[PDB]
């Protein structure tokens, strides 16, 4: 229940982040997402334990296309690179 | 993103608001304030609750449900010296006056 | 951590039910400075000591070894400083 | 005023969000959410802090400084029965899931 | 530091208000105010102790014309009816 | 206030390091109902008891003296009720 896990962060780094690294009691995460204007970005950081199951599960019904993935070992997200969910075409 | 939930500057000057007649010291202070979007996902430093996390997910699915709000999640105190109604001097360490951290709730 | 001691005084020690004089050990949060303060009235020449004690981290008290009231001519004088018993003595200079 | 800070309805249906595959019970729950303006003055039931009160006053003078925000100030828990990654059943009383009271912060 | 004061409330009543009455540890208040569109209203209620000095003092620089007044005895605000601050005219 | 007692059971009492069976006194907030629950698996005919215990105020358990699993054919069965030891026995009916 104490801050023991270390993660890499990018775009979600806290202010006291040391060398693009954040500390947490929860999980590390990486997320690839497409914004309202079709741009895709990869970000990552730390996620507190409370509510991590909800966030790591995410929802298929999210309005924006995205994939978030979590892991719970030191710097496990440095090479974590999720792929976007496929776009369903049709009925055409 | 410049638009995300974070602390912003705010100096409260007692002379300007007009409280210098009853507040002796300090002349004012940095109160700051929180502002910014709380988009998915909510990082650790945003000190969110299970409820705000769930609301953030619901908003992601249904925009009719509002996003969590950026508010102070850690505040600090400052000492003030003032005059009560009886023109008597009082020293008090006012709690929750300064924003130290912002989060989504 | 950082510690602090100040001169304590309370002109209205009666109703508040406290000592009229003494010392006070300040208590501050992590990495937050600690100060001392003094406040008095100047009844045209004669000085009425009002209060002295600890004061929390305040930009206006930073790096001040002496307690000096800077306000030109206020109804109630005040000064704070950063140093043990730094409020043992005070002065007034606009 | 209908527009002031207060609790609003919000039922989170696990089947709709898609969490019914890992959550066994309940099928969903009333989470509610807080929304509404925090104008001057802030009444007792809005459980505000010294900081939110001061920010409300500053906003009253200078609209460039935002109003305090309506957020949960009291939350309650609900029991959930779910399957962990190992397809193992877990019962947990999730804290801070339901909004009981809203306030300005 | 406990809820001991009783006040009359109107427009600021909590949900559990009994017969337009609220309980508090702070002060009762009454306020007369003119909105953005020139309408004036009288309201009242309970104000928690923390921050009551700031709220009861108010600010002369408030953008809307208003007068709030506080009192600290049971139902002291039932007949409390403040008047708006005068409008300064000129230089004409 | 209102009190509550339920039948306690934990199929995975090993790793969790708890008893396998017993009783549990529920604890609820002001004016909030208290319930009991049971959950099991149905390995085609044979029933595997998974867990039993207290359950917090839940609309789906209101005014139910018996514990009944209503889900047609779930992977994990569940039922809750409002009554002391009301989870001592359970049934399944879609």
């Amino acid at each position: 229940t104490l801050p023991f896990l270390k993660c890499y962060c990018s775009g979600h780094c806290p202010d006291d982040a040391i060398n693009n690294t954040c500390i947490t009691n929860g999980h590390c995460f990486a997320i690839i997402e497409e914004d309202d204007q079709g741009e895709t970005t990869l970000a990552s950081g730390c996620m507190k334990y409370e509510g991590s199951d909800f966030q790591c599960k995410d929802s298929p019904k999210a309005q924006l296309r995205r994939t978030i993935e979590c892991c719970r070992t030191n710097l496990c997200n440095q090479y974590l690179q999720p792929t976007l969910p496929p776009v369903v075409i049709g009925p055409f | 993103l410049k638009s995300s939930c974070k602390r912003h500057p705010l100096y409260v000057d007692f002379s300007d608001v007009g409280w210098n007649d009853w507040i002796v010291a300090p002349p004012g202070y940095h109160a700051f304030y929180c502002h910014g979007e709380c988009p998915f996902p909510l990082a650790d430093h945003l000190n969110s609750t299970n409820h705000a996390i769930v609301q953030t997910l619901v908003n992601s699915v249904n925009s009719k449900i509002p996003k969590a709000c950026c508010v102070p999640t850690e505040l600090s105190a400052i000492s003030m010296l003032y005059l009560d109604e009886n023109e008597k001097v009082v020293k008090k360490d006012y709690q929750d006056m300064v924003v130290e951290g912002c989060g989504c709730r | 951590a950082e510690t602090r001691e100040c001169i304590y005084y309370n002109a209205n020690w009666e109703l508040e039910r406290t000592n009229q004089s003494g010392l006070e050990r300040c208590e501050g949060e992590q990495d937050k400075r600690l100060h001392c303060y003094a406040s008095w009235r100047n009844s045209s020449g004669t000085i009425e000591l009002v209060k002295k004690g600890c004061w929390l981290d305040d930009f206006n008290c930073y790096d001040r070894q002496e307690c000096v009231a800077t306000e030109e001519n206020p109804q109630v004088y005040f000064c704070c400083c950063e140093g043990n018993f730094c409020n043992e003595r005070f002065t007034h200079l606009p």
